[PDB]
DNA sequence: AAAAGCAAGCATAAAAGATCTAAACATAAAATCT
DNA sequence: AGATTTTATGTTTAGATCTTTTATGCTTGCTTTT
């Protein structure tokens, strides 16, 4: 019966296992040297040592330090732009701090996370943080009443617990009563909680946080800057070992046109991984300064001139109306009816028939959901306003040059 | 009372008086028992309130018949309220279904299944503050309609049959009584239905930048006889009063709540920030904080 | 160990017994509890003021009283706990162990009334956070401040809250019947020799007076103080300077240099430079602020030609903005479509201009008004 | 106030036993009620078998 | 000259449009009766 | 050792909310015929 396998999933009592490979995976000393570097430059390959991240490092390294052997509790801010080290360094500070407990140099101290995009509810965040404690997954409100008398009544020997927190604009809501729980609990001198919480923005708290959240919230915090032309190098030569297999200038090509649009570090580690696939085909076992051009126009896609030049001859005729309507109205938005009456102007002049405007709807409505306009539904046809999604001297650039 | 159109195409004793119009109505009473026998209803339609008559009534008479009053005058209640109270309490039936029509079909179910089980209904003002729709009283005009349920019920707004057209006028089948008791209108409204001093009185719970902030708008309009945000904010950098622009937008937020400002957009997107005080109550408040 | 991770410790922010700025607040809310027990009346209150300013930390001082614990039953209720605004009642009714028929709250309220009309003993219900019981219609906020004037009842209750004037214009139902109403009681935010009288004992608990000299300790509470007056922001810049002073040095008092550091402080990609340059001059140019992503983007398209350098697409472009956004320079009210959403800076160009640090670069994009 | 006077509840069950002819004995007895019920029910069946009479 | 009549202006408010949430409804775990 | 309400829980849909935006209407300020 379903019931006990449920029973037994709910209590934890068997383990969630996916299913194994019918063959064995490769040797490592069947790689090439360029797929030794494009498994090496994989996101998920984590350094055990983050390049240009020391600072920070130090930083959250001191704070759960001094909040584990003073046994106070408390909390902290951290955040960032995606993709800048963030979540990265607070669990390579929280496995040292493992490591130093381990050997007896630290007291001991429990690891709970959460992140508050894998909780489609913020309340079901009480019931996940209750599983790394126990196990059993319970109903919310259960768990939450478990978890208060776990935190508001002192129990010696308490150990402390560090909550980690990611993705804390998730958890928010309207009531914000979940980040209340979770900033209110290390408050409470009977817990040991130093909650740690990880965001992108910088001005939450004064942002959508309420006063008395932001108030416990406190004022220590750290802020994640972007990766700039340097260390975007560092991590890349970092990540490819004492390695040839890329030219240093490719290196540094990607880390000047990755760093001028974002900082984040996934961009220069895909675009490295693509170039790497793209030297791979070209039979060449280094990464020349062509190939990382070629990723970068890749993988920096400007796919629209090619769906203009790419459309049919009627639709052309179209994108040059629509634009010829907004210069000659003024007004960026645009009816179906003058603009019809602009694709007969250039459709007399170009000395091609045009469709009858049910067939014109059907063009409108074949760039509208290929992007290239926007427009309404059909059902009110002549009447319906035609934005361009497009550039105007896009469309020229396209259909001239 | 025949109103001429002009007027529209133009635009002690008295305690003893009183007692003795309550004990007329209130020496009325087995009259009304023997109306509401037949099955007329009974309206009222006085000048005062008639809260005490009506609760005469359900002490003196209706001491042991079951009797649901209704205060109709309270601004939050809702005809699902009475419906469930009817449907819980009454019957034992449990919540009434989410269609208040449904509702009053299952009451008439029910309250068929029982004769001589006869349920009073007094409703303080049919016309009350969430009752003039026409839905709630469709919803009392199908509960009078029921053999068993008996009606008593006051009037006092001047237009409250423009709500009742013949249908729900032959449902409510009303014996009009003209109970007209000179008491005030205390109860009816006591409820939420129907400065200076007070700005003062949250200007001294406010913080020393708050006071900065507030005294930065309180010179400008003073001088200018409302200010656009940029000049506060370039103000209050100058004046060291704030950190950043999103302090600022929390303390003028802080000041909305609190009604000390209001805030009018412009066309070219800035804020304005006006006070609503004229400006010799404003002159002396700034005298006050000199 | 030291000193400084003693100070660090005893700066706590967490439960205290002495509360040395809230003195006349005590005894106020102990004159109110003595009068309504000495009368054997019933008597609702209200206290209110700013986060930090310590009024959970006065009524769990008065939760603790010997003599209110012989006297009368103490319940205190954090409201945000409650799975739900109507739940409050099953919660009391847990504080209570009153026995009830269960499953539906009407049965819970008649259980607590018929507790309270009967008890044998005056009950004290501490409702912390009492803002988040205000709904719509507030049937359960009337429910419970309606006890008082129930006959028979001996309850007097106490409502906490941040907002000054929650009760009127939360319940201005109450305030037709003199019986009803709370009796109001505000808690100021703290002055500056309040906090350097909360610092002057926190320090000396634990005999770690000297690692604060007392200029520096009336510099902080003269910024703290000024700023917002709570409690909890000058403990965290007091145990901050200690924990950035032990990562600085590695007995030496800190000085007003390290303190003003602190407090100083508490108190780019070239796409997004080129974004905020032309965002900056199509803002000065132009009276009407309405600036929709598209009509930026076809400026930077321009903008980004003019300076011979290569420009991103629209779908690089709105990330581009989304992340410029995360900083608080700009806000993005989103509408139907990405191209329609609404730009809006949020910071001054005085600001900007110090911020890009690149004014060779800005001084030629905003005289680039033919590019526009 | 009075107690039927709540800023909480609208509606007050005063319920006596009801479970899922208001007169007492005194007036139905009475033979004014008899001659008056009688003559009623007289006229109304008149009325309604008038009434059936036309719909027929 | 007296009182009805056309632009102007802010304002409650009305649509709306997304958006979030509370209660009604379907449903599963489980004490309970046989 | 199996059937029955019983209860606790999750989903879904109707209603409350936030926000923009648009409009008739309430009032104003002249404006103009009788
Ligand atoms: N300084 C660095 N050195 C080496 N690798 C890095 C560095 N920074 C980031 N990375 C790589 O990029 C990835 C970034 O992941 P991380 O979890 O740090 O991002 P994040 O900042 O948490 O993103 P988000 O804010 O979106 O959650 C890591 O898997 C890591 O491999
Ligand atoms: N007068 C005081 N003396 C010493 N310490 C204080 C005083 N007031 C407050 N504190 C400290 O400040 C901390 C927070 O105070 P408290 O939580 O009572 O403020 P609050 O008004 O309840 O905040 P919120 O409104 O956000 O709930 C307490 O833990 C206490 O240690
Ligand atoms: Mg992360
Ligand atoms: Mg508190």
């Amino acid at each position: 019966t379903p019931s006990q396998k449920m029973k037994k999933i709910r209590a934890g009592e068997l383990s969630p296992s996916m299913q194994q490979r019918t063959d064995l995976p490769a040797k490592d000393s069947s790689k090439s040297e360029l797929q030794l570097a494009r498994e090496q430059l994989h996101v998920s390959v984590v350094p055990k040592s983050l390049p240009c991240r020391e600072r920070e490092f130090e930083n959250i390294y001191a704070f759960l330090e001094g909040k584990i052997q003073d046994q106070c509790g408390g909390c902290m801010y951290v955040s960032g732009v995606p993709g800048t080290g963030k979540t990265a360094t607070v669990t390579g500070v929280i496995r040292t701090l493992q490591r130093m407990a381990k050997q007896n140099e630290l007291p001991a101290f429990e690891y709970l996370e959460i992140n508050g995009m894998r909780l489609t509810e913020p309340r079901q965040a009480y019931v996940q943080i209750y599983k790394q404690l126990t196990g059993k997954t319970v109903s919310w409100e259960q768990a939450h009443a478990l978890l208060e008398k776990r935190f508001t009544t002192p129990a010696p020997r308490r150990v402390t617990t560090v909550l980690l927190v990611d993705e804390l604009d998730i958890l928010c809501n309207r009531r914000q009563d979940v980040v209340y729980n979770l900033l209110d609990w290390p408050t409470k001198s009977a817990a040991k909680l130093v909650v740690v919480t990880i965001a992108n923005t910088m001005d939450l708290p004064e942002r959508l946080l309420m006063g008395k959240v932001t108030s416990r919230l406190g004022l220590t915090r750290l802020t994640f800057q972007p990766y700039s032309h340097k260390q975007l190098q560092e991590i890349v030569t970092a990540r490819l070992g004492g390695s040839e297999t890329f030219k240093g200038e490719a290196v540094q090509l990607v880390a000047r046109k990755v760093a001028a649009v974002s900082g984040d570090a996934r961009r220069a580690l895909d675009i490295c991984r693509r170039a790497t696939e793209i030297a791979d085909t070209a039979a060449v076992k280094c990464v020349t300064m062509l190939h990382v051009q070629q990723a970068l126009a890749e993988m920096i896609a400007s796919a629209k001139v090619q769906a203009i030049r790419n459309c049919s001859r009627m639709e052309q005729i179209f994108l040059q109306a629509i634009a010829a309507e907004v210069t000659r109205t003024g007004v960026e938005e645009t009816t179906f009816m003058g603009v019809y009456q602009q694709v007969e102007t250039i459709a007399a002049f170009m000395g091609v028939t045009f469709p009858p405007p049910g067939r014109a709807l059907r063009l409108c409505s074949k760039l509208g959901a290929e992007r290239l306009i926007i427009s309404e539904h059909s059902r009110n046809d002549l009447f319906q306003k035609i934005l361009l999604n497009v550039s105007a001297d896009d469309i020229h650039y396209a259909l001239r040059v | 009372f025949v109103p001429e159109s002009d007027g529209y195409f133009h635009s002690a004793e008295h305690e003893g008086s009183i007692n003795a119009i309550m004990e007329e109505y209130r020496s009325y009473f087995p009259k009304w028992m023997c109306i509401l026998n037949e099955g007329f209803n009974i309206l009222l339609y006085g000048l005062g309130s008639k809260h005490q008559l009506l609760q005469s009534f359900h002490r003196e008479v209706l001491h042991k018949q079951t009797v649901l009053v209704v205060n109709g005058f309270f601004p939050s209640l809702t005809i699902k309220d009475m419906l469930d109270s009817i449907t819980s309490d009454i019957l034992d039936a449990g919540i009434s279904p989410a269609n208040p029509h449904e509702a009053v079909d299952m009451i008439e179910e029910e309250f068929a299944l029982i004769p001589e089980t006869h349920l009073f209904l007094i409703v303080h003002n049919l016309d009350g503050a969430m009752l003039r729709n026409v839905k709630a009283q469709a919803i009392l005009s199908r509960l009078a309609r029921i053999p068993n349920i008996h009606l008593l019920a006051s009037i006092d707004h001047i237009n409250t049959p423009l709500l009742w057209d013949q249908g729900k006028l032959c449902s409510f089948n009303f014996s009009w009584w003209d109970c007209t008791t000179m008491l005030p209108y205390t109860n009816e409204t006591a409820f939420e239905n129907s400065a200076l001093s007070s700005m003062r009185s949250v200007f001294s719970s406010l913080t020393t930048n708050s006071r900065g902030i507030y005294m930065l708008i309180v010179k400008y309009q003073l001088k200018n006889k409302g200010m656009p945000f940029r000049d506060l904010y370039s103000s209050c950098r100058e004046a060291f009063l704030v950190s950043s622009d999103l302090a600022l937008r929390a303390q003028l937020t802080e000041f909305l709540d609190h009604k000390l400002v209001k805030s009018k957009r412009s066309v070219d997107g800035s804020e304005q920030l006006t006070i609503p005080i004229d400006g010799a109550l404003l002159q002396q408040f700034l005298e006050e904080q000199e | 160990r030291n000193k400084y991770q003693n100070a660090r410790r005893v700066l706590n922010s967490a439960e205290t017994q002495n509360l040395p700025g809230r003195e006349s607040q005590l005894q106020e809310l102990r004159e109110f509890f003595s009068n309504h027990l000495e009368s054997q009346t019933s008597g609702s209150l209200y206290v209110s003021g700013q986060p930090g300013t310590g009024k959970t930390a006065c009524l769990s001082l008065l939760l603790r009283d010997p003599d209110f614990s012989k006297r009368l039953q103490r319940v205190y209720i954090n409201c945000t706990s409650i799975a739900s605004v109507g739940a409050v009642y099953k919660k009391l009714c847990t504080e209570l162990q009153l026995k009830v028929s269960g499953r539906t709250e009407r049965d819970h309220l008649e259980a607590i009334q018929r507790h309270l009309k009967t008890a044998k003993r005056m009950l004290l219900l501490v409702l912390d956070e009492i803002d988040q019981l205000c709904t719509s219609r507030q049937e359960v906020l009337y429910t419970i401040f309606e006890w008082p004037a129930l006959p028979g009842s001996r309850i007097l209750l106490v409502g906490i809250a941040n907002s000054l004037d929650l009760t009127d214009r939360a319940l201005m139902r109450l305030n037709a019947r003199c019986e009803l109403k709370p009796r109001l009681m505000h808690f100021p935010p703290y002055s500056k020799q309040q906090i350097v009288e909360i610092f002057k004992s926190r320090l000396a608990e634990a005999e770690v007076l000297d690692v604060f000299p007392p200029v520096t300790l009336q510099l902080l509470a003269a910024k703290v103080s000024a700023i917002s007056g709570d409690v909890r922001r000058a403990l965290d810049i007091g145990r901050r300077v200690v924990e950035i002073a032990e990562q600085q040095k590695r007995l030496k008092p800190v000085q007003v240099t390290q303190v003003a550091a602190v407090l100083n402080k508490v108190y780019f990609p070239l796409q997004q430079k080129l974004m905020l340059c032309t965002l900056v001059l199509m803002l000065r140019n132009e009276r009407n602020k309405d600036i929709s992503m598209g009509r930026l983007h076809e400026v930077y398209r321009r903008v980004c030609a003019k300076r011979n350098i290569l420009a991103l697409d629209q779908a690089e472009f709105t990330g581009t903005v989304d992340l410029v956004e995360t900083r608080g320079i700009l806000r993005i009210m989103r509408k139907k479509e990405p191209r329609l959403h609404k730009v809006l800076l949020q910071w001054d160009e005085e600001e900007v201009h110090a911020a890009l640090s690149d004014k060779q670069l800005i001084a030629s994009i905003l005289s680039d008004t033919a590019c526009l | 106030m009075d107690p039927t006077i709540s800023v909480s509840k609208g509606c007050f069950v005063y319920k006596n036993g009801a479970t899922r002819s208001l007169l007492g004995k005194e007036v139905v007895q009475q033979p004014f009620y008899e001659e008056y019920r009688k003559a009623w029910n007289q006229i109304n069946d008149h009325i309604a078998d008038l009434q059936h009479r036309s719909y027929a």
